[PDB]
C-alpha cells in the first residue's frame, strides 16, 4: 500500500515536470517533447534534478538533506 | 518517453497522520491479500511502475472500504487506542499493550477478525497467473554470436618447430 | 604472470567484490545495477577484441547511467530556455 | 595448454617418447661431466679426479632431468602443430589452392652484365 | 545553511591544505592538519556515510596525528616560528591560493566558460541522491561489517600487521 | 608439573586469571547443545520481504493462506 | 540543521571569554616591567629538547595496537548475519592477533 | 634473531605472491605495499650510517611510487566502476600507471636511485633480494598488457638502455656496475612489451640467473675492482675463468648465451616491420659491452699481487647452487627452440 | 559534480619540491602523510553517493596500512636525526 502511493506521486511529479516545461517555450533549435537521453528503452529511476527542477528553494533543501541532519 | 497524461491520478489517497496508520495496520493486510501480493507482482515480476498502474487502484482501494468499514462499528476503541501509541517517541508497541484487547474485545469477535501474530508477512506466497506473463524482459537487445570452435583430431608437430634451423 | 589458482582448485579469494552486481547481502540494488546484466551479457563468449569495435552500445549509455554526465547538460540548459527570459514573460509555473 | 598449471596433461601418452642416446642427453650431463670435474678445481681440490662420489651423482642428476624434461618439449611442438592444421584446414577461404604454371610463362628481368 | 553548506566545505578543504603543502614550520603543520582531516571528516558525514566518517576521528585525527605531534619534540626543531611571516614561506602561497580563486572566478562566472569546466552544473545538488529507499542498519555502510564474505582480505591485514612490530622491534 | 602450577600462582596470581579464561572460552562452544539453536534462530528473522513464488503443479507446499499448513515449524521458539 | 547553531555558540561563549579574562586587565594601566625575570624557578635554561627514546616508544607502540581496534569495532553489528561460524572462528583471530604481538615485544618494554 | 630472518624472507615472496595470485586491483595494492613494509630491516643488519642514510632514500622513493597507484586505481573506479585486472579504460589511468609505475623497476628516468642504494648498502651479502622487485611489477604489465599509450613504453624504454649504458663506464666500485647495466636489461623486455609479451620473459628469466650468478661469484670477500686483481694470484685461478666464463657472456656473444634474448628478441620486433628501431637499441648495447671488457682485463692480467698476502686455508662460505648456474647461464644456447614455446 | 573537483586540486598536495624539501624533513613527510585524504575521501564519494555496499569496507583498508606504513618510515627519521640531532634533508653523504 505505502508503495503504491509514491509511484503515483513521481509519474505525477514528471509530468508536471515536463508539461509545464514544453509549455515554457517550443524553440526551433530547442529539444523534442520528453526525449531519452538514452538509447535503451525501460523504466529507470529518476534523479533528484528529475523530479525537483531549478526550483531550488527550501522543500528540496528538506528532501535531499532532510533525513540526514535530523528528525 | 511516453508518460499517462495528468488523469487516473487526484485519486482518494487514504489521509491519516503516520500514528493511526500503523494502529491497526496489522489486522489490515493478513486479512486482504486480495490485491496486494498479486500487486507486488505487477512489479518484481515486471519492472517500469508505469505499465502497471492498475492494481494500484485496486490496491489502495481496500484501504479505503477497510477505514471505512472500521468507522461504522467501533471508531470509539480504536481512537483511544492510537492515542496512546501515539503517545510518542519511537512509537513502541509495548506501552499500549493493555489496551490492546479494549481495541480488540469485538474486532476479532463481533465483526469476525483474527489477530495474525507471527505468520503475517512471512511465509513466502503465491498468487495466480492473469496477465501475460512478460518475455521481451527489460531491455534485452541482441545476442551477439560466438566463435566457432576447435578440436579435430591433432597430431605432434609438423616437421619439428619450424624455429630457424633446429631440426629436432 | 597471472595463473588463476582459484579457478583450478575450489576456493574464493576475492570474485564476490569484484563487480557491480553479485550479492550485496539483503539483495539491495545499485543505481546503474540493471545495466551491468545488460553489458556483461553483451561481451562474455567474446574474446575483448572486437568487443571494443563491437558491443559499444550497450557500453556508452552504461558510462552515462554512471555519471549521468549528458542529462546534466541537457538539462543545465534549461536554465537558458527559462531564466533568461524571466522579465520577458511565462514567469512558469503557477504556484503552486 | 589446457588443465592449467601442469608440468604435461594426460594426453602425452601419445608420444614417442623421447627415449634415451639420443645426443643431447649424452650432451646433457656432459656439460655436467665438465661441471663435475670444476666442482673439484675451485676449491684446491686438487685432485682433477676426486671421489667418486662427488665426481658422481651430477651426471645422474642431469641426465635424468634432462630426460624427464625433454619428454615435455617435444609435446609442446605437438599441440602448436595440431592447433594450425584444425584452424588451416577449416576457413578454407583464407587458404588458396595454387595453380600449377612456370616455363613459356613467366618473364624476369631479364639484366645480365 | 543552504544547498552550498557542502560546496563551502571543500574549498575551506582544499585551502586546508596549501598551508602546510608549502613549508610552515613544522608545528603549525599539524594545525594545517586537524583543520583539513576536520572538515575532511565533515564533508563525509554527509551523503549519508556517517560511521565511516566519524572514525578518521578515531582513528587517525585523533589517534594518529597525536605521534606525529608526539615526535617534533624529538626531533625538536630550533626555535619555532610563526608561519606566513618570512619572505620565503609567503612568496610561494598566494599564487596557489589565487589558482583556484581565479579559476574559481571564471570557472562559472557566467553562463559558461567554456567547455572542459562547463558540464559540471550546480546548486541542487543533482546527483546527491536517489529517490527514497527502506533501511539496513541504514542501507549502505551501514552495513560495514563482514566477517562473513570478506576473509581473505582481513586475514592479510590481520596477518600484516603482527609483522608491524618485529621490523620495530628491532631497528630500534 | 603441578607443583609449578602452585609456583607461579604465589607469584603472578594475575595473567594466569587471563589464561584461566582465555582458553575455557575457546573449548566450549564445541560442547554445549544450547549452541546451534543460536544458528537457528538468526537464519529465520525475516530482514528481507518474502516474494512469492510462481505455482504451477507444484508447488510442494505453501497455499496461498499463510496460516494454512505451509511449511516448517518455527514454534518451538515460541514455547521456549 | 540544528547542530552548527549548537557547535559555534559553544566556541563564542569560550572564545569570547578569553579576551574578557585575558586582553581586559591586559591594557590596564598598572606597572607591569619588561625585566625577564619570568620562566619561574628555573631561570635560564638554555638547551635543546634531547632525544630520550622510552618516551618515544610509547608514542609508536600504541598507535599499532590502535589500528585493529578500528578493525575490532564492527563486531556488534556483525552478530547478525546468515553463517555465523566464519565469524566467531574469525572474530577470535584479530584479538589473539593482538594479544601474540604483545608477548613478543613484551620481553622488552624497558622502563615504560 | 635467527628464526624470524626466516619468517621476514618468507613474507616477501609471500607479498608478491599476491601480486601474480589476484584478480583485484586491492589486493595488487597491499600485494607490494607489504614490501617496502617488509624490505626495510633487512638493510639493517648492521646498523651503519650508510643503510639507514640508504633505505630512507629508497623508502620515500618507493612510498610515492606506490602511492601514486592507488590514485590511478580510484580514476578508474570512478568510470565503469569495474575493478578486476583488464585494460585501464581512461587514459588518464594508464599514463599514470604505467611512469608511476617505471619507479619501482626504475626505468630512463626515475633512477637517481638504483645506484644511490645498491651502492653503500652495507650489506652486500644481498641485495641479491633486488631481483625480487623485478619480479613483482613484470606482473602487472603483463596483465595490463593491452592498453598502454605506447608512445611512452619505449620513450622511457630508449631513453633507457642509453642511460644506464654510459652510467658505468666511468665507474670502479663494482656494486654500482651491477647497478649500471642492471637499468639497460630494463631496456630490452619492456621494449618488446607490446609486441608479443612473452619473449619478454624470456629475457626475465635469462636475466635472473645471470644477475644471480654473478653476485654469488662476487661473494667470497671481493668488493672493489681492484680487489679483483689480489684475486686469481691468491684465491683460486679456477674462480678467474668463472668470472671471465660470465662477464662475456653477459653482454653476450653468439656462442654463449648471452645472445640468445637478443637474437630471439629481433625475430619479433622485426617481422612487425619496425626495423629502425632495434638497430639502435642492438647497437647501443654495444657500448654496454665496454664496461665488462676492461673489467675483465683486471683479473686476467696478473696485476700486482695484492702484497704479501698469504691465504692458506680453505673456504667455507655457502656456494649453494653455484657450481650449477653457469653451465645453465652459458651452455643453454645449443639447445633451446623451447623458451619460445615452453613459457606461454 | 563539483565536489570532484575539489577534493582533487588538493591531491595535488604532492607538490613534490615540497614532498622532499627543503629541510625539516618532517615537513615533507608530513604532507606524505596527508597525501590520504586526497586519496581517502575521493574514494569516500564514488563508493558512496552510488551504492557499491560491498567495496565500503576499503575505505577502511585504505587508512589501516596509510598509517601503519607511514608511520614505519618515521622510524628512520628518528635514526637520522639521533646521531645528528637536525634532520635537514641537506646530508647527501652517500653520493651519486
Ligand atoms: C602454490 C604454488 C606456488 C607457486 C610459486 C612458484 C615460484 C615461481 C617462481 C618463478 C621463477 C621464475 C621462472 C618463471 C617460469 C615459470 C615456468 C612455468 O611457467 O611453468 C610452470 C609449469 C608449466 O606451466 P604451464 O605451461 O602449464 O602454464 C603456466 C605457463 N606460464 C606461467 C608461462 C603462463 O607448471 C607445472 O605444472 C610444472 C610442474
Ligand atoms: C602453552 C600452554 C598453553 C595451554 C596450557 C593449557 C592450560 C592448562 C593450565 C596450564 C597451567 C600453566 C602452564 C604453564 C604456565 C606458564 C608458567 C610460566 O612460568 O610461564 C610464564 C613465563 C615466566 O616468565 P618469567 O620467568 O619471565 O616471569 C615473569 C612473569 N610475569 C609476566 C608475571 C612477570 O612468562 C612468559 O613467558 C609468559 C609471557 C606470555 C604471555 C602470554 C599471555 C597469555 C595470552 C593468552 C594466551
Ligand atoms: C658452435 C657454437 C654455436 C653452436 C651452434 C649450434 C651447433 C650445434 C648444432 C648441431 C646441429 C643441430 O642442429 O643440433 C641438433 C642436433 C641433432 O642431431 P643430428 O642428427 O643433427 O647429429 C649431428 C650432431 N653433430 C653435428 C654434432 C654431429 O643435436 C645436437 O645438438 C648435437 C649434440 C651436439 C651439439 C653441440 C656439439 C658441441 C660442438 C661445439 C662445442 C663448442 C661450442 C661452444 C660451447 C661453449
Ligand atoms: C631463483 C629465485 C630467486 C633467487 C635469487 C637469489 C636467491 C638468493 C637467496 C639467498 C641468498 C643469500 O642471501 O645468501 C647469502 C649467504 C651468505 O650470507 P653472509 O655471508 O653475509 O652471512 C651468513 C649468515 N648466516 C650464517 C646466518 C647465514 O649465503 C652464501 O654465502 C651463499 C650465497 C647464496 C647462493 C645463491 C643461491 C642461488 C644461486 C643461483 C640461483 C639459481 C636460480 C635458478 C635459476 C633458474
Ligand atoms: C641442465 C638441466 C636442467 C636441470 C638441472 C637440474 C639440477 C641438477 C641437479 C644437480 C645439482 C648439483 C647440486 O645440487 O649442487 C652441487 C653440490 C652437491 O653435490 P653433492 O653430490 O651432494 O656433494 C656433496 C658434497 N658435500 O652442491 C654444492 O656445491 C654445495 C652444497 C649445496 C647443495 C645444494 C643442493 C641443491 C639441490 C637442488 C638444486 C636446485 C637448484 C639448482 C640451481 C640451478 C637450477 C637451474
Ligand atoms: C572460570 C571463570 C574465570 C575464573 C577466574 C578466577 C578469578 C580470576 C579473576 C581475577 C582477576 C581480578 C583482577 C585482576 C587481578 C588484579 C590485578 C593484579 O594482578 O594486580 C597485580 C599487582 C601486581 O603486584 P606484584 O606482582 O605483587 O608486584 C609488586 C611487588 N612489590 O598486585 C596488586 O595488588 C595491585 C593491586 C591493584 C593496584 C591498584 C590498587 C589501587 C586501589 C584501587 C582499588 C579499588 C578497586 C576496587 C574495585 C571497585 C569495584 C566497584
Ligand atoms: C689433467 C688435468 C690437468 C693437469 C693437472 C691439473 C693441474 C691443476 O690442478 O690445475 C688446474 C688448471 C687450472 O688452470 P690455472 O688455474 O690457470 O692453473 C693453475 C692451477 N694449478 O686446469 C684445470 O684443471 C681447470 C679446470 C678446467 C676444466 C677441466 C679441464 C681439465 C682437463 C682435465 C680433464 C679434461 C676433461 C674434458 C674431456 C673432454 C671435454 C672437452
Amino acid at each position: 500500500l505505502l508503495q503504491a502511493e509514491k509511484d503515483r506521486r513521481v509519474l505525477q511529479m514528471l509530468r508536471e515536470n515536463l508539461e509545464e516545461e514544453a509549455t515554457v517555450m517550443k524553440d526551433v533549435p530547442g529539444w523534442k517533447v520528453g526525449e531519452s537521453v538514452f538509447h535503451t528503452t525501460r523504466w529507470v529511476t529518476p534523479m533528484m534534478g528529475e523530479l525537483y527542477g531549478l526550483r531550488a528553494s527550501e522543500e528540496v533543501l528538506s528532501a535531499t538533506y532532510g533525513f540526514i541532519w535530523y528528525t | 518517453v511516453e508518460l499517462p497524461s495528468l488523469e487516473d491520478l487526484k485519486v482518494q489517497e487514504v489521509k491519516v497522520s503516520s500514528s493511526v496508520l500503523k494502529a491497526a495496520a496489522h489486522h489490515y493486510g493478513a486479512q486482504c491479500d486480495k490485491p496486494n501480493k498479486e500487486f507486488m507482482l505487477c512489479r518484481w515480476e515486471e519492472k517500469d511502475p508505469r505499465r502497471c498502474l492498475e492494481e494500484g487502484k485496486l490496491v489502495n482501494q481496500c484501504a479505503l472500504e477497510f477505514f471505512r468499514q472500521i468507522k461504522r462499528h467501533c471508531a470509539e476503541p480504536f481512537t483511544e487506542y492510537w492515542t496512546c501509541i501515539d503517545y510518542s517517541g519511537l512509537q513502541l508497541f509495548r506501552r499500549c499493550r493493555k489496551q490492546q484487547a479494549q481495541f480488540d474485545e469485538c474486532v476479532l469477535d463481533k465483526l469476525g477478525w483474527v489477530r495474525p501474530d507471527l505468520g503475517d508477512l512471512s511465509k513466502v506466497t503465491k498468487v495466480k497467473t492473469d496477465r501475460p506473463l512478460p518475455e521481451n524482459p527489460y531491455h534485452s537487445r541482441a545476442r551477439p554470436e560466438p566463435n566457432p570452435e576447435v578440436e579435430g583430431d591433432l597430431k605432434p608437430a609438423r616437421h619439428g618447430s619450424r624455429l630457424f634451423f633446429w631440426t629436432m | 604472470p597471472f595463473f588463476d589458482v582459484q579457478k583450478r582448485l575450489g576456493v574464493d579469494l576475492d570474485r564476490w567484490m569484484t563487480i557491480q552486481s553479485a550479492e550485496q547481502p539483503h539483495k539491495i540494488p545499485s543505481r546503474c545495477h540493471a545495466f551491468e546484466k545488460e553489458w556483461i551479457e553483451c561481451a562474455h563468449g567474446i574474446g575483448s577484441i572486437r568487443a571494443e569495435k563491437e558491443c559499444k552500445i550497450e557500453f556508452e549509455d552504461f558510462r552515462e547511467c554512471l555519471l549521468r554526465q549528458k542529462t546534466m547538460k541537457r538539462l543545465h540548459a534549461i536554465r537558458r530556455q527559462r531564466e533568461k527570459l524571466i522579465k520577458e514573460g511565462k514567469y512558469t509555473p503557477p504556484p503552486h | 595448454g589446457r588443465a592449467t598449471f601442469q608440468f604435461l596433461p594426460d594426453e602425452a601418452r601419445s608420444l614417442p617418447p623421447p627415449k634415451l642416446t639420443d645426443p643431447r642427453l649424452a650432451f646433457v650431463g656432459f656439460l655436467g661431466y665438465c661441471s663435475g670435474l670444476i666442482d673439484n678445481a675451485i676449491r684446491r681440490r686438487p685432485v682433477l679426479l676426486a671421489g667418486l662420489h662427488r665426481q658422481l651423482l651430477y651426471i645422474t642428476s642431469f641426465v635424468f632431468v634432462g630426460y624427464y624434461l625433454l619428454k615435455r618439449q617435444d609435446y609442446m611442438y605437438a599441440v602448436r602443430d595440431h592447433d594450425m592444421f584444425s584452424y588451416i584446414k577449416s576457413h578454407p577461404e583464407d587458404f588458396p589452392e595454387k595453380d600449377k604454371k612456370t616455363y613459356g610463362e613467366v618473364f624476369e628481368e631479364f639484366h645480365p652484365v | 545553511m543552504m544547498l552550498y553548506i557542502v560546496f563551502i566545505l571543500s574549498v575551506i578543504f582544499v585551502m586546508g591544505f596549501v598551508g602546510f603543502s608549502s613549508k610552515p614550520s613544522p608545528i603549525y603543520g599539524g594545525l594545517g592538519l586537524i583543520v583539513s582531516g576536520g572538515v575532511g571528516c565533515g564533508i563525509v558525514l554527509n551523503f549519508g556515510g556517517s560511521f565511516l566518517g566519524l572514525m578518521v576521528f578515531l582513528i587517525y585525527l585523533g589517534g594518529m596525528m597525536v605521534v606525529f605531534g608526539y615526535t617534533t619534540a624529538m626531533a625538536t626543531e630550533q626555535y619555532p616560528e610563526i608561519w606566513l611571516s618570512n619572505k620565503a614561506v609567503l612568496g610561494a602561497f598566494v599564487t596557489g591560493l589565487l589558482m583556484e580563486f581565479f579559476m574559481v572566478y571564471y570557472v562559472l562566472k557566467d553562463k559558461e566558460v567554456e567547455v572542459v569546466f562547463e558540464f559540471n552544473g550546480l546548486g541542487d545538488w543533482v546527483i546527491y541522491d536517489t529517490g527514497d529507499s527502506g533501511f539496513f542498519s541504514e542501507e549502505a555502510m551501514g552495513i560495514a561489517a563482514l566477517y562473513s564474505y570478506g576473509t581473505w582480505l582481513v586475514i592479510v591485514t590481520g596477518w600484516s600487521l603482527l609483522i608491524g612490530v618485529v621490523v620495530i622491534m628491532e631497528i630500534t | 608439573v603441578a607443583a609449578f602450577l602452585k609456583n607461579v600462582w604465589a607469584k603472578e596470581p594475575v595473567l594466569v586469571a587471563s589464561f584461566a579464561i582465555a582458553g575455557l572460552a575457546v573449548i566450549l562452544p564445541t560442547l554445549s547443545p544450547y549452541t546451534k539453536y543460536s544458528l537457528m534462530i538468526n537464519r529465520a528473522t525475516p530482514y528481507n520481504y518474502p516474494v512469492p513464488l510462481r505455482d504451477d503443479g507444484n508447488m510442494p507446499d505453501v497455499p496461498s493462506h499463510p496460516q494454512d499448513p505451509q511449511g516448517p515449524s518455527l514454534e518451538w521458539l515460541k514455547r521456549l | 540543521m540544528n547542530l552548527m547553531l549548537a557547535l559555534l555558540t559553544n566556541f563564542t561563549l569560550a572564545t569570547l571569554l578569553v579576551i574578557i579574562a585575558f586582553w581586559l586587565p591586559q591594557l590596564n594601566v598598572y606597572s607591569e616591567k619588561t625585566s625577564p625575570y619570568e620562566c619561574g624557578f628555573d631561570p635560564m635554561g638554555s638547551a635543546r629538547l634531547p632525544f630520550s627514546m622510552k618516551f618515544f616508544l610509547v608514542a609508536i607502540t600504541f598507535l599499532l595496537f590502535d589500528l585493529e581496534i578500528a578493525l575490532l569495532l564492527p563486531l556488534p553489528w556483525a552478530s547478525q548475519t546468515a553463517n555465523l561460524n566464519t565469524m566467531l572462528t574469525m572474530a577470535l583471530f584479530l584479538i589473539i592477533l593482538l594479544a601474540v604481538s604483545l608477548a613478543y615485544e613484551w620481553t622488552q618494554k624497558g622502563l615504560e | 634473531n635467527p628464526i624470524i630472518f626466516i619468517i621476514i624472507l618468507l613474507t616477501i615472496m609471500l607479498g608478491t605472491i599476491i601480486v601474480m595470485i589476484s584478480s583485484h586491483w586491492l589486493l595488487v595494492w597491499i600485494g607490494f605495499e607489504m614490501n617496502m613494509l617488509a624490505i626495510i630491516p633487512i638493510m639493517m643488519k648492521n646498523h651503519n650510517p650508510r643503510a639507514t642514510e640508504a633505505s630512507t632514500k629508497y623508502f620515500l622513493t618507493q612510498s610515492t611510487a606506490s602511492m601514486l597507484l592507488m590514485m590511478a586505481v580510484i580514476i578508474n573506479l570512478m568510470f565503469s566502476g569495474q575493478w578486476t585486472v583488464m585494460k585501464l579504460f581512461n587514459p588518464m589511468a594508464s599514463m599514470l600507471m604505467t611512469m608511476a609505475l617505471a619507479m619501482k623497476l626504475g626505468m630512463a628516468p626515475f633512477h637517481f636511485w638504483v645506484p644511490e642504494v645498491t651502492q653503500g648498502i652495507p650489506l652486500s651479502s644481498g641485495l641479491i633480494l633486488l631481483t625480487w622487485q623485478k619480479l613483482a611489477p613484470m606482473s602487472v604489465l603483463y596483465q595490463i598488457f593491452p592498453s598502454i599509450n605506447l608512445n611512452l613504453i619505449l620513450t622511457l624504454s630508449v631513453l633507457s638502455i642509453l642511460i644506464g649504458g654510459w652510467g658505468g663506464l666511468n665507474q670502479t666500485q663494482l656494486r654500482k656496475i651491477m647497478a649500471y647495466s642492471s637499468i639497460a636489461h630494463m631496456g630490452w623486455m619492456t621494449a618488446v612489451l607490446p609486441y608479443n609479451p612473452t619473449m619478454t620473459l624470456l629475457n626475465l628469466i635469462i636475466y635472473i640467473i645471470m644477475t644471480s650468478t654473478m653476485f654469488t661469484m662476487f661473494m667470497a670477500n671481493s668488493t672493489t675492482t681492484t680487489l679483483s686483481l689480489s684475486h686469481t694470484w691468491n684465491k683460486t685461478p679456477i674462480m678467474t675463468v668463472l668470472i671471465l666464463a660470465t662477464l662475456l657472456s653477459m653482454g653476450g656473444l653468439p656462442p654463449l648465451s648471452g645472445f640468445m634474448p637478443k637474437w630471439m628478441i629481433i625475430q619479433e620486433m622485426t617481422k612487425n616491420n619496425s626495423i629502425i628501431l632495434p638497430t639502435f637499441m642492438a647497437i647501443t648495447a654495444l657500448l654496454n659491452l665496454y664496461f665488462y671488457m676492461r673489467l675483465t682485463y683486471s683479473t686476467t692480467l696478473t696485476m700486482f699481487p695484492s702484497t704479501n698476502n698469504m691465504k692458506m686455508k680453505w673456504q667455507f662460505p655457502l656456494m649453494k647452487k653455484m657450481t650449477f648456474l653457469p653451465t645453465m647461464v652459458v651452455l643453454s644456447t645449443m639447445m633451446l627452440p623451447l623458451t619460445p614455446m615452453l613459457s606461454v | 559534480s563539483m565536489v570532484y573537483m575539489n577534493i582533487m586540486m588538493a591531491f595535488t598536495v604532492s607538490l613534490v619540491g615540497l614532498l622532499m624539501y627543503r629541510s625539516h624533513l618532517m615537513s615533507s613527510l608530513l604532507c606524505l602523510e596527508g597525501m590520504m585524504l586526497s586519496l581517502f575521501v575521493m574514494a569516500a564519494l564514488t563508493i558512496l553517493n552510488s551504492h557499491f555496499t560491498l567495496a565500503s569496507m576499503m575505505p577502511i583498508i585504505l587508512l589501516v596500512f596509510a598509517a601503519c606504513e607511514a608511520a614505519l618510515g618515521l622510524s628512520l627519521l628518528v635514526m637520522v636525526s639521533n646521531t645528528y640531532g637536525t634532520d635537514y634533508v641537506q646530508n647527501l653523504n652517500l653520493l651519486q
